[PDB]
């Protein structure tokens, strides 16, 4: 005989969930800056160098009308 | 005596799992494109005159002067 | 008649398992690539030499045609 006892305590917390998935990797970086193109002044300077390194050749052809 | 009391209620849900870590960095980008070459036309524009002038100057040096130039 | 109330009941069952962890954030982009290669001087050199060859050849043509009166 007698009334049931008091209710038991709440149960223990459930198990912890699994770790989350790693994020996707990032995209590739942008392509680099373009290489440099010749300026007008740079073009002129190369032509000047070529001419100056070819005076002997120029002179050979300037005698040729003889 | 009376019987044991009823069971307690269920325990709370377990904690959420550890957060996923951040993704890897992406790779470096590729090299930029090559510099654009000057056109042959623009080279002829910039250098035609100096070639002509130096040719005429050398012809005078050699005492073989050319047909007269343009004014 | 009545005996005493029973003892306290047992603990309730364990709570539900927790959820999986939150999704990781995306990784950063990679760095920009290295600079592209600069245009080299060769294309300019090549055209300059062609112009020189052309203009020098024209000196001989002019001299010859001057003598002929066919310029």
């Amino acid at each position: 005989s007698g009334p049931p006892g008091p209710p038991g305590p709440p149960g223990p917390p459930g198990a912890r969930g699994q770790a989350g998935v790693m994020g996707f990797p990032g995209p590739p970086g942008p392509p680099g800056p373009p290489g440099r193109a010749p300026t007008d002044q740079h073009i002129k300077q190369v032509c000047m160098r070529v001419i100056q390194e070819h005076f002997a050749e120029m002179a050979a052809s300037l005698k040729r009308p003889d | 005596s009376g019987p044991p009391g009823p069971p307690g209620p269920p325990g709370p849900p377990g904690a959420r799992g550890q957060a996923g870590v951040m993704g890897f960095p992406g790779p470096p980008g590729p090299p930029g494109p090559p510099g654009k070459e000057a056109s042959e036309q623009r080279i002829r524009e910039l250098c035609g005159g100096m070639i002509s002038e130096q040719i005429a100057q050398l012809a005078a040096h050699l005492r073989k002067p050319l047909a007269p130039g343009s004014i | 008649g009545s005996g005493p109330p029973g003892p306290p009941g047992p603990p309730g069952p364990p709570g539900a398992r927790g959820e999986p962890g939150n999704i990781g954030f995306p990784g950063p982009p990679g760095p920009p690539g290295p600079p592209g290669r600069d245009a080299t001087d060769q294309h300019i050199v090549d055209v300059a030499l062609k112009m020189l060859q052309e203009q020098l050849a024209e000196v001989a043509v002019s001299a010859k045609r001057e003598a002929l009166g066919a310029v």
